[PDB]
This record gives C-alpha cells, structure tokens and sequence, in this order.
RNA sequence: UCUCGGUCGGGCCUCCUCUUGGGGCGCCUAGGCGGUGUCUUCGGGUCGCGUGCAGCCUCCCGUCCUCGCCUGCCGACAGCGCUCUGGGGAAUUCAGGAGGGGAAAGCAGAUGUGCCCCGCGGCGAGACUGGCGCACCGCCGGACGAGCUG
C-alpha cells in the first residue's frame, strides 16, 4: 500500500490544468470541488491492489467525457485558447497503466485501440498494435483489424506482413485465411478500379496452402469458395472460381459442399437477361445435385439456406418464385 | 508378528502427516492413504470405521530409506502437507507413493524414473494418485524436464550414482527455491567403496556446502541398512523456510 | 441467480488439518483400559521385549483412532488373525494369548513378597505369643 | 440499506413493514442485521430473537401486542398509513385484522375486573 | 510503540517510555503494590523517615567509636526500633544501616502483622476485614489500615464484640456461646 | 562582555530505598475413603466324567482372611518449586509480540498528437577493395551503397 502517493503525483501534475479552468469562467469553483473530488477517488480505485479492466474503462470513460464537455462548453463560451493535449496524454498514460496491469484483455486493448484511432495517433496506434499482437498471438481478431487499418491506409506490404505473420500462427481457424482472401481480393478490386496482378495468383496460392493446412475441411473450402464468390465483377475471378471448383472436385467429390458449389458456380457477377439464364443453368446443376448420390438433407440444407438468401434478394418473376417454394417444399 | 486383524491404534508423529500406529506388540509407522483401500506393492494397510472411507497404509522401513531415517529420528523432513516435493530416484514409485500420501491432495510430487519398466510401475501408480506426475528420463540432465517442473520446496534424493553431488547441485540451481530443504540418501559403498564411510559422508557433504548448501542434521540409517547416510541439508540459507 | 443469505453466526480445536483431521479422542473406558495396556506394552512380553520407555505421566495422547489391519497379500497362511481369534479389543487379544498363567504366577510372587512380613504375620506372632 | 442505512435510521418503519412477513428468511436475516438500540422501544422484545436468529412466531407478538398499547397503536398507524395512501394489499390487510383481533380478545381478557368501577 | 526495529534501536538507545530513571525502577510501585497500601504519599512519608533514619545511622557511626554519647544512642536507637519491631535484632548498626526499610515498616502496619498472626487469609482480605471494622486494638476498633503495630500491641490486635466473624470461628470450633 | 578559580544545593551518574521470622498455589509422601482384583477358609450350587459308590472335575455365588491396583478424591509434618494489588473462571476494552496463508504486491528517473526538415544512428538490396592464406579449405579488414527506420 502505497496508494495514496501513487494517486499524489498523478492528482497533483493533473493541477495546473485546473489551475488554467478556474482562472477561466468555464467552471465555478464548487464544480472544481467535485471534479478534483472524484478524480481523485477514481484514481485511487486505480491503483487498488485488486483492479479490473471493466474499473479502468469506466475511469478513462470519465476522463474522456470530461473532454468533449470541456470542449462543448468551451465552444458555448467562444473560448479558443484551451487545448485538449494535457487530458489526452493523461489519459494515455491511464491506458499505458491499465495494460502493464491487465495485459491479458482483447477488451481493453480493442478500447485502446479506437481511443487512439478516434484521436489520431497512428503511429503510436502501429505501436500498440504491436504490443497487443505480442501478447495475443492467437487472436485472428486484432490480426484482421491491424490488417484491415493498414490496408485501409494503403500500406500493403504490412498488411501482408500482419497477415502472414497472423496466419503462420493462427492454424487452429480458417478465419485469418478468409479475412486475408478478403482482403487480398479487395486489394486486386483496387488495382481494377485504379485501372503478378496481371495473373493475381495470390488467392490460387493461398488455396493451395490452405490444402495443408489443418483445418482443411469441405466446409472450409465451401465459405473459401463463398467469400471468393463476393465480388465477381473482377477479372481472374471466372478462373479461381474454376480453380477453386476444380481443387475440391478433385479432393472431396461426392461432398454435398461440393454439389453445393457445383450449382452455385456459374453465378459469379450476375445480378439483367444473364441472369435467368444461368439461374436455369445452376437449377439443371440442383436438379442433378439433388438427384445425385449425396447426402440429401445435407445438400437440401444447404440450398434452403441459399434459397433463403435468393428470397432475401427482390425483384424476381412470380413463377419463379413459386417454383422455387414448391423445390424448396419437396425438401 | 504383526499378523492382519489386529486392534491397534493411531496417534500423530510429530511430523506432520505421517502418523505412528501402535498396538498391542508391534509398533509401526503409517500414513493417510489418498486412494482408499487400494495397495500399492501389497504393502499392508489399515482400516479403520470412524463414526468407512478413510484408510492408511504401513510403510516399511527396510524398504524404504525415507522411512528409515524417520525411525532413525531426524529433525525435520521439510516435507509438510502442501510443499512441492520434487524426487529423484523414482524407484519404481514406492517411496514415492508414501511421499504422495504424506503431500496430499494439495500437495504435489514430481518424480525422476530414468528405467523404463521401473517407470511402467511408475506411471502406474501416477495414475492411481493424482498429486504425483512421474518424469521419465535421465536426472543428470535437468534440461530434459525444465518445463516440467515448476518451482519446489524440499528435494529427496535417493539415486545410486558416483556424481551425486553435482547431480543434486544442478537440479538444485533448477528447481529450488531459496529457502531449499532437501534430503539425500548416501550408499558409501556406490560412492566410494574402499574408503572408511564416515569420512566418504564428509566428503559429500564438502561436496554439497561446495554445491553452497548448509548441511544441518546427518545420520546413519544403522539398524535399517548398512553403511547409508541421510543427509538433510538447506539451500542457500540457513533457518529452514522464509 | 442471486439470492437471500442464511444467517448462522452463533474452544481447542476438533480435528486435525495438519494431520487429516484425526479427531480428538472420545474417551471410552474400553480406551482408557487399552491406553494403560499400551503404555504398558513393556511388561506384556515376560522379558521377552524391551520397549523404549515413553512414560509421560498423562499416558493419553489429545489425537487418536482406533483401527484394524486389513491384508497382507503377501503372506496370507500364518500372517492374519483366524476368526475365531479376530477379537474385538486389543485386551481381548492379549487375554486370548498364552502365559496369563505366567502372569498370574509372577503376581501370586509379588502377593506374596509384599504379605511378607505386614499384618497376618504380626498376628501369628502375638497369638502363639498369648498362648 | 447500504446507501441510506434505513435500517438504521428510518428502523421503526422497516420493522414494520417487514412484520407480516415474520416467518420468512428475509425477515430472520433483516433481524441479523439490525442495530438492537436503535430498535423502537416497542419492538425491544425482538431481542432474544437477535440472540438466537430464529423468527419470532406469531403468539409472541401478538402477546407483546396484548400487553403493550404501543406496538398495537404502532402496528394500526402503519397499517393505516398505507391504506391512506391506497397501498394495501390482502396480504398486509389479513395480518393486521388478524393481528388486531387476537389482541382485543386478550386485552379484553385482562380488562374483567369484578369490581365495577375498574371494569367501567 | 513497536518493538523498534535494528537501526531505530541503535538510535533509540536510552529511549523508554515506562523505566524512568526517576522512576527509580519502580521501587516505589513494587512495594506499594506488595503490601497493599492506599495512599502512595504514605508511601514517601514512611519514605523520608527511613531516610532521616539512615543518616542518623551514618552520621552515628561517624562519630568516634569510644564515645559515651555515640554508645548511648547506638543503644537507644536499637532498643527503640526493635521494641517497634522493624529489627529483628538488637546488637548491630549495620543492621540499622542496610536493614531498615520501608518494606520493613509495611510489614509492621495493621493488615500484614494480621496476616502474620492468622486473622485472616491474604492481606488483600485482611483490609477488606478492617475496613469493615471487626478488628480491635487494646479496647478500641481500628479504622485506619495504616495503624502501625508495635511489638508491645501484636499480642493485642484481636477480634472486636459483636462481630459476625467471631462468632463463625465460635461456629467452627463448636463453642458456639450465644452468650 | 572575553576568560579563570572556588563553593554543604541541583541537573547527571551511582548503590541502597525489594529479596519479608510472612502469605497463596502446586510437587512430594505416612495414609484415610470410593471404585475394585486377587490369595487363604469353608459352605451352598453348577458342566461333565467316573464305579454313577467312593470320588474326580468345570464354572458360579456367599463367609473368613488379609494384600494389591486405580492419570479417582482428600491427604498431617518436613523438604522443594512457582508466585504474591492472593489463586481460578466467563464476558468485554485496550497495549504489544510470534507465526500461517491470501494480494502483480510492480512510481530508476513519470515530458500531448501529427508533420516535415536538419543532425546522429541503425537495419538493409546491391556493388567494390586491401593484405593474409608451405593440411589450402578460405579468412579478416577498409569504404560505397538504392530502399526502410529510430
């Protein structure tokens, strides 16, 4: 116990900026009272022996809340020269405090992480993403936000780098793999819209690792062949639909996936006379889907699921429509 | 003898944990068994229905010198309910068994068997009583199990090798913590066969206080064995705990 | 989920945490007669045992249980009580042994040692005396 | 209770709205936790019912109720309060009728004098 | 105060807070509480007596040792306090000098020397007694505790008239006169 | 107001101002009592054997006769111990001591963010170069360097 002092030093360097607000008319002094009062209670919960991260995000709550008041009612009164900088690096400093504390929160560090987003400090975000990758290096999560930021940014050998890092570790779930196909994908949808890349073999090639890899299941490769299928207005996107359709036909044949995808396949940016036309061709795949040697309720589970998909989407003919209710009903 | 069936009664030693149970011409030393009603080597044990579940299980000194040297009176073992016992010199787990049901369900033992059939048993009786985990490989090498073996308390050692004493020291600077306290059973013939047994003591314990311990009780385990020393000594301080 | 307490909130201690809990001893007068057979262990055997001596004056130990041993599958011909010997109390068993004629001898000895020379004899004296 | 302490400075009404409930774990544990000189000076006779936390049974208070005027007047003023307020419920109402009851039969019981002016 | 530390001991040397050397190790408390008196002021009186008793003493054996006044008094003052039984002898001055004491004195008040001739138990009870008053003295009872007894009046100090305690003793012995 | 000397006081320091012809509480016993077990003496009975004589024989119950055992009381004298605002006991109040766990318990130098520039420093693709090299297989050193970064 030392906790007095501790909560001495951080109370009295937060001083002078009080000092600054009673000499302005933004606060009265029986408001000053109760602001120095319960900053001083919550930074003595603080520094308790026995802390909790839910404690620490109510405490920086507070601060922050105090800011966008102290800002609004600075705003009312037309007062320019109060500046946030001291209340940001204080509460940084609580942020710092909280992590030495309790490293091990996904929550506090995601809270961290939009603090510093949310103020602009993306240096020091890259920083502190650093450090929360280090201490959770299973955490497809925070993998897929670092990477996702930094191909927001445009920075896509780091996103890269996040991502391979992210799925040389995490082998347990598909997830990071998907995400990565994601954005790998999104990142050759900028290339077109700016319009190697040319062939764009990354997606093919992160396939083929995900063969190895241990949680290659058909359903794996069915929501691969799913998050691929997002998007099809691309180029190459006809020829890793094929690859994609191939791969799995030639791995897990009689899978009802694999049916699943053999009906689904010539739909790749369709939405528009093409598309009833290969809606008749992907129904002749489902009528021999169905007919087919599968496990039918799996495959009529599956096609329910995307006809509840197809219904979710409008504008449709009604003969249509009720054909697909009646295939749906014989299931 | 101390045929099966007799009527005796238990009382505490002084240590704790093991208790003594005497009656009518015998007198003999026993402790709590963890798993009910279940021998180990067919050593014998005693029942007893207070007003049903709990047992307890007679060791023998002659087989082991743990026991031996408790009959033989030493000062303190260490090794109260609760401490972290690392062994060495799993012998196929019978000491170990006994130093088991002294630790308790609280309690752990982490165990050295280098043979392998000797560690069949060994797991065997791992797998009965849970506060045991065997380790199967060579003590000389103490990095063969470093992250196995979390940070104990009291060290028995009871190997039959020529360099025991750098054995211990390594698996000391290892696995103990300051504030050690550690036993360590002396065959004089397996240390040193020509020299006189006393003087072979005093070298180990030259060797251990070398090894920066501090050697605090020793004596001959006489009318249990012949020419065995028990040595117990402390890591790197000299009142026993903290 | 989250419900009413109860309350319950109305010496040297009971049983032992430091030695699983033996409980403290209930004090039958079978116990006490065996506890003063144990302490005299010594002259049980008719010199044919030395005990070490472990005479305090209070012969009771505070922590005890009374038990029975169960099976030694090693030696199961000689090494377990028949049923007709498997007494309930450990006087019983050493009634049930030999030599209680042994005893009964030695302390007609000391009856006799300590008549010696006391009061019948004194009276023999007086009345050939009188006489 | 933790904020404002009514059981300690408002006991007088806890106690009495908690009263018909007196066979239940609430009240026996309420009766734990409170202050004993601070309980009115008409229910003082819960006292060796803190001693020994056991609730009360309902012969016991009504036979405080039969001797003492004050905890009846007490009990009728609560009971009165809230069937002002239009807060009363059947559960609350039986008891206090009950309650009242079996102690005008007893007070009555006391009051026979035979000597007439004393029964007057 | 704590038990002080290593280093705040070796500061604290000649720190305590209850032996003053004043104090003077508590002889004054030792005895009060020894012999069961009242009043600590009577405990300094009989004090400063012994004092000017001593330098009586030392200033006696001061003078020459062949002097007729000095052989005189050196008998004068020894019979005295014997016959106030505080001595136990009456032939040696150094007895008087480092002999005579105020413990000496307390166990010749009233309650210890009825004590000693078996009044009573224990001295504590023995002034719960006088100071009830059953306890005579030559023909008077006896309130004050602190009436010191002289050897001459020991044989007298005995159990007043009608006195519960008397007749319990009467009771006792089976003389039991109501009369 | 710079020293110095002397002085029946004090401060300071010392050893007395306690160790009692005393009391309480225990140990220890000569032994009294209660519980209670023998041995002697006979008498009654009892399991059975025998010849069902005579006897023999197990067991019980009572008398006589003494002796002994019990963490059981009490226990005279004398001897010893402890301890004396007497000795117990319970609540309750305050003043310390000793030990067991539980507790990330963690303020070595506590500087808003973002930019660029400068200075310095690191990685770092690539490009050279000196001499050495009697196991001959390669060393080790200078000084350029895109790009990145502190």
């Amino acid at each position: 116990a030392w906790v007095a002092d501790k909560a001495r030093f951080y109370l009295e360097r937060a001083a002078p900026e009080l000092r600054e607000w009673e000499e302005k008319e933004i606060f009265t002094k029986d408001e000053i009272r109760n602001l120095v009062a319960k900053r001083s209670d919550f930074e003595h919960l603080v520094l308790a022996p026995g802390t909790k991260p839910t404690d620490f995000l109510n405490y920086v709550n507070w601060e922050r809340s105090l800011d966008r008041l102290r800002a609004k009612r600075c705003a009312r009164l037309n007062i320019r020269s109060v500046t946030s900088h001291a209340s940001q690096a204080r509460t940084f400093g609580i942020f710092e405090r909280a992590v030495l504390k309790h490293p091990g929160s996904i929550e506090l560090w995601l809270a961290y992480l939009e603090f510093a987003a949310q103020v602009k400090a993306t240096k020091r975000w890259r920083r502190i993403m650093t450090r929360a990758l280090r201490l959770h290096p299973m955490n497809a999560s925070l993998w897929t936000l670092a990477g996702r930021r930094a191909a927001q940014n445009g920075d896509m050998q780091r996103a890269r780098a996040h991502f391979l890092r992210g799925c040389r570790f995490c082998t347990r779930e598909p997830t990071l793999w998907l995400e990565y196909a994601r954005c790998e994908m999104d990142w050759l949808a900028r290339m077109e819209a700016k319009k190697p890349a040319l062939s764009g073999a990354i997606p093919i090639a992160v396939f083929d690792v995900a063969r190895k890899q241990p949680f290659w299941g058909p359903a794996a490769a069915e929501k691969f062949f799913d998050v691929f299928a997002k998007f099809g207005h691309l180029s190459c996107h006809e020829r890793i639909i094929s690859h994609v359709v191939t791969t799995m036909q030639e791995l897990f044949p009689n899978h009802p996936c694999t049916w699943s995808v053999h009906i689904r396949q010539p739909l790749v940016g369709v939405d528009t006379p093409a598309f009833p036309k290969a809606l008749r061709e992907s129904l002749a795949r489902l009528k021999a889907a169905l007919q087919s040697t599968t496990d039918r309720k799996a495959l009529a589970t599956k096609m329910v699921a995307w006809m509840d998909g197809i219904l979710a989407i409008e504008k449709l003919d009604a003969a249509i429509r009720t054909v697909l209710e009646h295939t749906k009903r014989s299931l | 003898g101390a045929k099966a069936g007799k009527k005796v009664i238990v009382e505490p030693h002084r240590h704790k944990g093991v208790f003594v149970a005497r009656g009518g011409k015998e007198d003999l030393l026993c402790t709590a068994n963890l798993v009910p009603g279940e021998s180990v080597y067919g050593e014998k044990r005693i029942s007893v229905e207070t007003p049903t579940k709990t047992e307890y299980r007679i060791w023998n000194p002659f087989r082991s010198k743990l026991a031996a040297g408790i009959l033989g009176g030493l000062e303190t073992i260490y090794m109260k309910p609760g401490s972290k016992v690392l062994y060495l010199g799993a012998a196929s787990g019978t000491s170990v068994s006994h130093v088991a049901d002294i630790v308790g369900p609280t309690g752990a033992v982490y165990a050295v068997e280098f043979s392998h059939r000797s560690g069949r048993d060994l797991i065997n009786m791992a797998t009965r009583r849970t506060n045991v985990i065997p380790i199967v490989e060579d003590a000389r090498k103490p990095m063969a199990y470093r992250m196995l073996v979390p940070m104990v308390d009291v060290i028995f050692a009871d190997v039959a090798q020529p360099d025991q004493a750098r054995i211990v020291g390594i698996n000391a600077r290892l696995f103990l913590k300051q504030g050690g306290g550690l036993l360590i059973s002396i065959k004089a013939s397996c240390i040193d066969s020509t020299a006189p047994p006393e003087q072979v003591f005093a070298s180990e314990v030259q060797k251990l206080r070398e090894d920066k311990f501090f050697p605090k009780e020793q004596l001959t385990l006489e009318p249990y064995e012949r020419d065995h020393a028990m040595v117990s000594c402390v890591y790197l301080q000299k009142e026993f705990e903290g | 989920e989250l419900s009413v307490r109860v309350p319950q909130l109305p010496g040297p201690p009971d049983t032992l945490s430091d030695w699983y809990n033996i409980p403290r001893t209930n004090l039958t007068p079978e116990l006490k007669r065996d506890l003063q057979l144990l302490r005299m262990r010594d002259v049980v055997a008719m010199g044919k045992q030395f005990f070490k001596k472990d005479n305090r004056k209070d012969f009771v130990p505070e922590y005890c249980q009374v038990g029975t041993i169960i099976a030694g599958a090693t030696d199961g011909v000689s090494g377990r009580l028949t049923r007709k010997e498997r007494k309930r109390t450990i006087v019983e068993e050493v009634l049930s042994s030999d030599s209680v004629s042994k005893y009964k001898r030695k302390y007609h000895e000391i009856q006799e040692h300590k008549k010696s020379g006391r009061k019948g004899y004194y009276k023999k004296l007086m009345a050939a005396r009188k006489r | 209770i933790r904020r404002f302490r009514i059981h300690e400075f408002n006991t007088g009404t806890l106690l009495a709205t908690f009263l018909p409930y007196h066979t239940i774990p609430a009240f026996v544990t309420l009766l734990s936790i409170l202050p004993v000189q601070r309980i009115p000076i008409e229910y003082r006779f819960l006292d060796p019912y803190i001693k020994s936390l056991t609730p009360p049974p309902r012969a016991a208070i009504v036979q405080q109720a039969t001797n003492r005027p004050d905890l009846l007047s007490a009990i009728s003023r609560y009971t009165l309060d809230s069937c002002r307020a239009k807060q009363e419920y059947p559960g609350l109402i039986s008891f206090w009728g009950g309650i009242m009851a079996e102690a005008v039969n007893g007070m009555i019981d006391k009051m026979r004098s035979g000597r007439r002016a004393i029964q007057l | 105060v704590r038990k002080l530390k290593y280093h705040e001991q070796k500061l604290l040397k000649k720190h305590d807070f209850i032996n003053y050397k004043s104090d003077n190790n508590h002889r004054d408390h030792d005895v009060i509480r020894r012999y069961m008196i009242q009043k600590p002021e009577d405990y300094h009186k009989y004090n400063r007596l012994c004092g000017s008793l001593r330098q009586f003493a030392h200033r006696l054996s001061l003078l020459p040792p062949d002097n007729e006044v000095r052989r005189k008094h050196e008998t004068l003052l020894l019979d005295k306090l014997y016959d106030m039984g505080i001595l136990s002898t009456k032939a040696k001055l150094s007895a008087v000098e480092h002999n005579v004491t105020v413990s000496a004195f307390a166990r010749r008040r009233l309650p210890v020397v009825m004590t000693r001739l078996r009044m009573a138990e224990t001295v504590q009870a023995a002034t719960k007694l006088i100071e009830q008053g059953h306890v005579r003295v030559g023909v008077e009872e006896v309130r004050d505790p602190a009436f010191l007894v002289t050897r001459n009046m020991e044989d007298f100090v005995t159990w007043t008239v009608g006195s519960k305690i008397k007749q319990n003793i009467m009771k006792y012995r089976d003389k039991l006169d109501d009369f």
